[PDB]
RNA sequence: CUCUUAAGGUAGCCAAAUGCCUCGUCAUCUAAUUAGUGACGCGCAUGAAUGGAUUAACGAGAUUCCCACUGUCCCUAUCUA
RNA sequence: UAUCUGGUUGAUCCUGCCAGUAGUCAUAUGCUUGUCUCAAAGAUUAAGCCAUGCAUGUCUAAGUAUAAGCAAUUUAUACAGUGAAACUGCGAAUGGCUCAUUAAAUCAGUUAUCGUUUAUUUGAUAGUUCCUUUACUACAUGGUAUAACUGUGGUAAUUCUAGAGCUAAUACAUGCUUAAAAUCUCGACCCUUUGGAAGAGAUGUAUUUAUUAGAUAAAAAAUCAAUGUCUUCGGACUCUUUGAUGAUUCAUAAUAACUUUUCGAAUCGCAUGGCCUUGUGCUGGCGAUGGUUCAUUCAAAUUUCUGCCCUAUCAACUUUCGAUGGUAGGAUAGUGGCCUACCAUGGUUUCAACGGGUAACGGGGAAUAAGGGUUCGAUUCCGGAGAGGGAGCCUGAGAAACGGCUACC
RNA sequence: CGCGGUAAUUCCAGCUCCAAUAGCGUAUAUUAAAGUUGUUGCAGUUAAAAAGCUCGUAGUUGAACUUUGGGCCCGGUUGGCCGGUCGGAUUUCCAACGGGGCCUUUCCUUCUGGCUAACCUUGAGUCCUUGUGGCUCUUGGCGAACCAGGACUUUUACUUUGAAAAAAUUAGAGUGUUCAAAGCAGGCGUAUUGCUCGAAUAUAUUAGCAUGGAAUAAUAGAAUAGGAC
RNA sequence: CCGCCCGUCGCUAGUACCGAUUGAAUGGCUUAGUGAGGCCUCAGGAUCUGCUUAGAGAAGGGGGCAACUCCAUCUCAGAGCGGAGAAUUUGGACAAACUUGGUCAUUUAGAGGAACUAAAAGUCGUAACAAGGUUUCCGUAGGUGAACCUGCGGAAGGAUCAU
RNA sequence: CAAUUUU
């Protein structure tokens, strides 16, 4: 105790960063975030890891102290730092720009994509609150908070953030038909786009969940999170889909990588 | 300091000191196959206690069922891919009465004897 | 376990942050500030014609039910405005695929709005850590026994 | 230095609890303050997490106020007469709350008669325009302006004095002041 | 088994007020202990209503040690009638 | 990978034990030892003592450069590249060791903060400061008084250091300068009375008190009174404003006052541009730095429910030294017998309370095995605790820190 | 357990043989063998064990009974008579059931609203196979087919499912670490900017939370009727 | 049955238990005392540093014909009224440490006392196993060199499943 | 009627 943990050792870190185990040492902690836990990823792991554009530790900071890596616009000079869901972090120019959305069974993403449609996130509301001086706000949940919103609707809904201030240009309403991304947990990143609105009134939150492939499963609030309608999502995403295609089916689709 | 690195066991001696056939039994094999240490046959064992370890586990439960149609598929061909069981028997029920001592003749000692070369197992 | 000129003793209990005008004179005279709980616990009405102030009341104090909800029935009533209540529960130990039955007897607040004897198969909340050892305060009593202005015999 | 959790102090049963790991800085309690009156030593202390409180000695004045019209005009501070739990404080003139006061009663006339005009007790382009207005409530009660006659007043207290430094309370209205006399005089 | 007069000190207890030799021997008490207490018994010469052994209370009964107190003492001085 | 064999008898059958039997990621020892990868290791008894070393320091484009330092020399006669020693700033509260104390205590799972604090990271975020409101003068920029240093001392001492000569700021204490409306407090002129205003003051933020709103299940006449816009002038109608929770005296706005006055840049880097009215005219970018508040995050502190080995050769334990509740006060960052004053007499318990013992840190887990179980875990991960044994405490966002201080043993 | 008292298959030695193998023995705890701690699973005549008998509150344990049947109606799983062969689809229906909804007195809560909605609403209008047969603006109207509020409910024990049970530990799927115990790597071309699948899955008791189930048990609801409607 | 086997008594090595010492130490909880320190707090005010009215202990010099001493004129300040403030002190609270006892719990010392174990198995007897030569066992009482014996009331595990 | 021992 007697002040905050600064050092986090390997085989104590979470597991969905998928990160080594046997190297004999200690494991990359963020600093303090503005979003999550570490359900989010420090940017260190994210290019050693999955991009493998470094080999090892402080080329991470090479490239990070010479103003290559934009992330939402600023260099983001902390070496370790959180890129937790959905965020926009982007290289130079000509397609080197990705975006941080889950898979289906756990890793993160290696998601490639342009300069547009890069030009705006997709948040969701923690809270609203009308502070000082009368004047109302809201707080989306990466950290940052809008001013003057799309007023007099919402809790516990969707936004779209435009990447250069406030900027309510589309909230979208927690509907029922509707195309939703379960965030976290062990139905991690599928895609359920909803069945029904349940409260569980009183206590505490659930939501009932069907797939595309009429495989019910049924999830927390706090995992589940609005992205967008039925066949029109913006944010796109990867060639998984969302369908947690199973392990007696993951058998034989597997029998098209030996070209023989 | 460092995360623990794991290490086991390969094979499992007998309840048994002194038995009048198998301490003859295993030299019914070991001029057999030339193998120079007793170690060795309990550790061919081991696999066939593992094996039937994991086989008749799948077999206490149903049919239809998402581990025994994934696994007591999957089981069967990575022993088949050695060939130890049949080209024939491939219904995870010969796998429980799988041949003793089947699994050794596949050890490339008796391998190239099996092309020549050798005019003995102990040359092997 | 108090009334009868309820300013009995030498401090002035009335509610916080409330005042009546002594100025125009009308009927009502005391804005007394009642309100409700929430998990479907609807306020009973003797709250309102009473004049009881007593600080950690659930549904006119300064505290809300805030965790979870138990049950149980009541043992002893011989404190000033507090109460112990009995629960009963199996622990399975399986080692011999057996149950046994075990008991604690936890003490819960109590609001003068309701009334208890002994028996009285009640319901509490969850509170602010109101005193040394009662963390809990009663919030709906649901008065059910046999033989209850019942006998004649 | 004094703690305030409960790894001392015996529970439910009467087991003599197993005291240790050694007391800590999350569980203080200070010495009490006792501020009295004697001109505004109000010493300041820091405090935990990076604070500053306002532990008072002897004070003299502090707004005290009505308030249905909201006055909070600053008054002398004169004389504790009742509390109602410690009869020490009563002796040695230390103030918390409901440790009610008799303070001056001068700067409130001051202002009464500046609208209302009744006088108590024994002209501008609009004076009567501003005191036709605010008229038709010029009696307030029967037991407050007999206090008046004295001229000095009972002002209750609510502010905690040792913790921010002012002590900031109400005149003790409403049929309050005909609480505490009763609490006042029956001392026998 | 035997002799003297018939029987040969059992239960117990002790250097005890009863043990000459003796300031018996061992322990503890002390700075030091012919004193005191607890054990040993082949006890010149203890021992059973000539009563034996253990005893709560009560001793102006006799002993040893401790605490408090103090001119008994170191060491005497002063005052009063 | 569910197994048994020798021993009572002259021989038999049977309880019952003794003995054999295999494994130990469990210790020691003995004999012996040729090769590859993987490595546990002063836990056991002495949480017993320690020689000696090392284990916590840190600088950019961006806080101060008179080093009689170093190179320099051409963009800088205000230094103009670094840079010891230093003053600021941050960190040293993390990591590492060990398991003595500790058996509803810690701890495991699961919840709460509508009961609280937060350096740091990320995002929102300051025209209202004058008090003789043109004397309040620097706002084209005000004052330290100390370092390092320079020179002289003591003592053998040690990371002890002395008077004197100066000296900086993002250290200290101060101190101002910028757009209009809006309402309220008065009242020059009303002298008319169904009304107007010169002028003066406050007007941001924090603090603390008292008070106000923060509403939301159908309609309609009559009553009395303030009572209006327009005028067909009896008459129609004042359109009435609301965020969220399951719930709040909630966020929030308002009224009236305070405050030894809370804050509101007197800070550095690079590039040097735009109107001519050619003048320190006026106007600008980009980058760190610190701020008040609200968020977030890293946390910390409490708290719900249920779960711990033996023992009755431990059956009653706890309260005049608070034990169990209540009303008030203090104290707490923060709820509360946490502490006090008083008032009441409770609470736990054969479902094992209280007490005793542990060759007991708890858990994740280990070994062994047909299944049920048994015995372990000092220790690679999570949490707690201690730094010879107890107490105190400064600084700090975070400490009862101990590679910090004081007292005692 | 026994061997040794000048005939030792056990001592001391030789030669031979046997075990296990770079390991083996010894000592100590502990697990199995121990059905020698026994819930699954013990004995109770001297064998070791049933009190000398009886009462007795806790603690256990506690007889039976209340929606059964009957019929209707629908689509699912497996396999067929079906491969009809390029061991892959079932064209029809069937076989054993299991899931759901009705009706027989037998509804599977009720009211406030806004929806909503089925229209048997139908005022009527539309290519043609004949004007809710293929389609349209709208009424008494197939309303908690969807929300958010009410009468707010006998309560549990039990059980399926489900997010919840940190990572490593274990079973493990994949991978030529030489095999291996390991580890999560790797693989394929063009080996000239050049592609690429990967790193799962699972039990993880009890305590909480949500929902489905109503047998087996406890649990309460009318008696001087103050009983619901 | 020339079978076995029981007790005293002697011989040797042991192991627990009782034990005068007002036994001893350690650890915990409590009786009444002493109470270091640190913190808060009522005080105290060495020691600095300012501003103002302005003399003096003196010129600061508006340049005046002598002026007003404009100024501060070294520092007494004639004052004011500050502000930072140590050396010590005041009353709380926490309270290390120590004594005093009492009560527990854990180990240890003891002069000596009676038990039991193992034992070439010796002396004295024969108790038991047969109708063991007095049928054996149990409870209680008494006795004695030792087994044992005698009452008394049972039971057959007896030597009778029998009028 | 009475009966002791046989390393």
């Amino acid at each position: 105790a007697r002040g905050p943990k600064k050092h986090l050792k390997r085989l104590a870190a979470p597991h969905h960063w998928l990160l080594d185990k046997l190297s004999g040492c200690y494991a990359p902690r963020p600093s303090a975030g503005p979003h999550k836990l570490r359900e989010s990823l420090p940017l260190i792991v994210f290019l050693r890891n999955r991009l493998k554009y470094a080999l090892n530790g402080r080329e991470v900071k090479a490239i990070l102290m010479q103003r290559h890596v934009k992330v939402d616009g600023k260099v983001r000079t902390d070496t370790t730092y959180p890129a937790g869901f959905m965020d926009v972090i982007t290289l130079d120019a000509t397609n080197e720009n990705f975006r941080l959305v889950y898979d289906v069974k756990g890793r993160f993403a290696v998601h490639r994509i342009t300069d547009e449609e890069a030009s705006y996130k997709l948040g969701k509301v923690k809270k609203v609150q009308l502070g000082k001086k009368g004047v109302p706000y809201v707080v989306t949940h990466d950290g940052r908070t809008i001013r003057y919103p799309d007023p007099n609707i919402k809790v516990n809904d969707t936004v779209k953030i435009d990447l250069a201030s406030g900027k309510i240009t589309d909230f979208i309403k927690f509907d029922a038909g509707k195309l939703v991304y379960v965030t976290g947990g062990r139905n991690l990143g599928r895609i359920g786009t909803i069945v029904h609105k349940e409260r569980h009134d009183g206590g505490f939150d659930l939501v009932h969940i069907k797939d595309s492939l009429d495989n019910t499963f049924v999830t927390r609030l706090n995992n589940v999170f609005v992205i967008g309608e039925q066949g029109k999502p913006y944010i796109s995403l990867p060639k998984g889909k969302g369908i947690k295609l199973s392990i007696a089916e993951e058998r034989d689709r597997r029998r098209a990588q030996q070209g023989l | 300091p460092r995360a623990p690195r794991t290490y086991s066991k390969t094979y499992s001696t007998p309840k048994r000191p002194y038995e009048s056939s198998r301490l003859d039994a295993e030299l019914k094999l070991a001029g057999e196959f030339g193998l120079k240490n007793k170690k060795e046959i309990y550790r061919i064992s081991f696999q066939l206690s593992k094996i039937r370890r994991a086989a008749r586990d799948l077999l206490t439960r149903d049919e239809k069922d998402p581990k025994r149609l994934f696994e007591g598929n999957a089981l069967i061909r990575r022993l088949v891919r050695v060939g130890v069981l049949s080209e024939d028997k491939k219904k995870l029920d010969y796998v429980l009465a799988l041949k003793v001592e089947d699994f050794l003749e596949r050890r490339l000692q008796t391998q190239v004897y099996k092309l020549g070369l050798a005019k003995s197992v102990h040359h092997a | 376990s108090t009334e009868l000129t309820v300013q009995s003793e030498r401090a002035f209990q009335k509610q916080p942050h409330i005042f009546n005008n002594p100025k125009v004179k009308t009927s009502k005279r005391t804005k007394r500030w009642y309100k409700n709980a929430g998990l479907g616990f609807k306020t009973p009405k003797t709250a309102i014609e009473g004049s009881y102030i007593d600080k950690k009341c659930p549904f006119t104090g300064l505290v809300s039910i805030r965790g979870k909800i138990l049950t149980g029935t009541v043992v002893s009533t011989k404190m000033h405005r507090t109460i112990v209540i009995r629960r009963a529960y199996l622990h399975y130990i399986p080692k011999y695929n057996r149950y046994e039955k075990r008991h604690k007897n936890v003490p819960v607040h109590v609001s003068p709005a309701f009334r208890v004897q002994v028996g009285d198969i009640v319901t509490v909340g969850q509170c602010r850590p109101i005193s040394k050892t009662v963390r809990f305060n009663v919030v709906k009593v649901s008065a059910a026994a046999g033989k209850a202005n019942k006998q004649f015999a | 230095g004094i703690s305030r959790d409960s790894r001392h102090k015996r529970s439910a049963t009467g087991a003599k609890r197993a005291q240790f790991r050694k007391k800590r800085k999350f569980e203080l309690g200070r010495q009490p303050a006792n501020t009295k009156i004697g001109a505004k030593r109000i010493h300041s202390v820091r405090t935990r997490g990076g604070n500053k409180k306002y532990r008072a000695l002897r004070i003299e004045t502090g707004n005290f106020s009505w308030a249905s019209e909201g006055i909070s005009k600053k008054t002398r501070i004169a004389g504790v007469v009742y509390h109602p739990s410690n009869n020490e404080l009563v002796r040695t003139n230390t103030l918390t709350k409901a440790a009610i006061v008799q303070i001056d009663a001068t700067p409130f006339r001051q202002w009464f008669e500046a609208h209302y005009g009744q006088t108590l007790g024994k002209k501008s382009k609009n004076a009567e325009r501003k005191w036709a207005a605010r008229a038709a409530s010029a009696k307030i009660e029967s037991s407050v302006e007999s206090q008046f006659s004295a001229g000095r007043l009972y002002a209750c207290i609510s502010s905690r004095p040792g913790q921010s430094g002012r002590c900031d309370g109400y005149i003790l209205e409403g049929e309050e002041l005909a609480f505490y006399l009763r609490r006042l005089t029956a001392k026998k």
